[PDB]
């Protein structure tokens, strides 16, 4: 059924699954209109489909073109991304299929199962965990290949570079909710401490840059500094 | 004016026939019901006195035959057999008339609920349902199971109501996923209407008499039918104008047969609140939504 905190290490098992977050699929800015009324123009988007057991990310951009003469977009979207999904699946071969797709929001079961009907022993579950996959659009080389696309594109990377070279899968997708989550609730500050030492680089096919395993246990600290740091700035502890 | 005689009444007993009701004391002189309107089906239902367990009937059309009750100790219930010896039955029924052991069908005559609540019910569907084919009545209990809640054990004693999901293959045309999960009206028009069902007719049939066997049995799996057949239309944006007034009349009527004490056991929240106040029908069933808001403005 669902996933939480009780059944966590089910991720990391050697049965195929992946999450689709569809947080950032329809984005818009918001804007006065000439008579003063209110408008949104939209701005290009993403379905953030992930296995976290290899890392795999097939980021789907979605282009402001696919609103073009729709209405209720924010519904559309839930069934754009189930669309979406449902197409991959059917692009891979049989045994590179998942055998569960978890969703990080319960308002796309309905329209993913819909479209997934073809394929019942697929199991679409929902999640009691929070993620902070939203916050994939503050990793710098995802941002930018969304807001360039000027057509529907599929983008493949591996969201855990090569850490699992040193680390298994469940220490990986820690590192990178924990690095989510700070880019989530400070950016800049994230950022920074991401980015404040030149010597360190980020290699063109990464997206993160290439702590060693000492520099990382640094790193995850200063996170947790800064997410703890913020709840107390918000709450004033 | 039909009848359907009673060899005895050997054990207390709770007597429904349609709406009606009568308490039956351990072996009094009763047998059996005359003045039965002819034109409709009936169902005459049994609750004993010592077992409210399995509340169980027979509906009948006595058009299609001279039928009566005969309690059997063995399976201890009453059951319904037919007389094919004509004179015999005739010679029978005018005995216990003669005698006045006989409850009369107590129909008021301005009083049109039973045809109401069975306007587009026949028994030739209903046997199709209730599969038993050597008998010309149909036997039901509050413990028969659906198909779709066998597929979800004994197939021989099932109800065989049309299977109604609204995440089904039936009921989704690929590539029309969200267009047809949202506006059901391809399911509703095309797949049921034209394709299972043929006309409205034979569906608003199934439709009361689902809800009849969910009223008069407390059967659970007629209840659910009852209450997909609804949605299925209220959340059609194309319904032919005919449909939803004739749907609204079957409701109100339905609605207002309920005994105020069952709401709890027989009335869905989610569905009743969906198909008033959110479906593409929110609008468009006045009588049915004003006795709702009525008699169980709790439920909403
Ligand atoms: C009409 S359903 C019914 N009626 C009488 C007694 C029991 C039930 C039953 O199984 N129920 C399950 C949910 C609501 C009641
Ligand atoms: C006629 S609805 C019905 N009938 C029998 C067993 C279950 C249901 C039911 O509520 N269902 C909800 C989704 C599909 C099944």
């Amino acid at each position: 059924g669902a996933m939480n905190s009780s059944n966590y290490a089910e991720l990391f098992n050697n049965d195929i699954k992946l999450f689709v977050d569809d947080t950032n699929v329809y984005r818009v800015t918001v804007h006065k209109t000439f008579e003063g009324n209110v408008a949104t123009k939209a701005i290009n988007g993403c379905i953030f489909t992930l296995n976290p057991k290899t890392g795999h990310l097939f980021l789907k951009i979605i282009h402001t073109s696919v609103w073009a003469g729709q209405k209720r977009l924010s519904q559309l979207a839930k069934w754009k991304t189930a669309e979406e999904v449902s197409a991959l699946v059917r692009s891979l071969p049989k045994e590179e299929q998942p055998k569960q797709i978890i969703v990080t929001r319960k308002a796309m079961l309905d329209p993913l199962e819909v479209h997934m009907l073809d394929f019942p022993n697929i199991a679409i579950r929902p999640t009691e965990l929070r993620l902070p996959f939203s916050a994939a659009m503050s990793i710098d080389k995802l941002s930018d290949v969304v807001m360039k696309a000027t057509e529907p594109q599929m983008v493949l990377f591996n969201i855990y570079d090569d850490w699992l070279d040193r680390i298994s899968s469940y220490t990986a997708f820690s590192r990178l909710t924990l690095l989510l989550r700070a880019l989530k609730t400070n950016e800049e500050s994230a950022k920074m401490i991401l980015l404040s030492d030149p010597t360190i680089t980020i290699k063109s096919y990464h997206l993160w840059p290439s702590f060693t395993d000492e520099q990382w246990i640094t790193i995850e600290s200063q996170m947790r500094d800064l997410i703890l740091t913020e709840y107390g700035r918000k709450y004033n502890v | 004016m039909n009848t359907v005689p009673f060899t005895s009444a050997p054990i207390e007993v709770t007597i429904g026939i349609d709406q009606y009701s009568f308490n039956v004391k351990e072996n009094q002189p009763f047998h059996g019901i005359k003045d039965i309107p002819i034109g409709h089906v009936h169902v005459i239902h049994f609750q004993h006195a010592d077992n409210s367990s399995m509340r169980y009937g027979y509906w009948f059309d006595c058009r299609m035959g001279n039928f009566y009750i005969q309690y059997d100790p063995k399976d201890g219930l009453y059951k319904m057999m037919e007389e094919r010896d004509g004179a015999k039955f005739e010679n029978i029924v005018h005995n216990f008339k003669e005698r006045q052991m006989m409850v009369s069908y107590p129909k008021i005559d301005e009083d049109d609920t039973w045809y109401n609540l069975t306007e587009f019910v026949q028994m030739d569907k209903i046997r199709k349902i209730v599969r038993k084919d050597e008998n010309q009545f149909s036997y039901v209990d509050s413990s028969m199971t659906t198909v779709q809640e066998n597929e979800l054990s004994d197939p021989a004693h099932s109800l065989n109501y049309t299977v109604i999901n609204f995440k089904s293959r039936e009921a989704i045309r690929p590539g029309h996923e969200m267009e047809d999960f949202l506006d059901k009206s391809y399911y509703l028009n095309t797949v049921m209407l034209q394709g299972i069902f043929k006309n409205s007719s034979n569906y608003f049939g199934e439709l009361q008499f689902a809800f009849l066997n969910a009223m008069f049995f407390g059967n659970y799996g007629s209840s659910l039918q009852w209450h997909a057949m609804i949605e299925l239309i209220c959340s059609s944006a194309t319904v032919p104008k005919h449909m939803l007034d004739k749907l609204d009349e079957i409701l109100y009527y339905q609605i207002k047969t309920l005994p105020e004490q069952y709401s709890d056991i027989l009335l869905n929240e989610r569905v009743w609140n969906i198909c008033l106040y959110s479906s593409f029908q929110k609008n468009s069933l006045h009588n049915t939504e004003k006795i709702m808001e009525n008699k169980y403005p709790e439920l909403l």
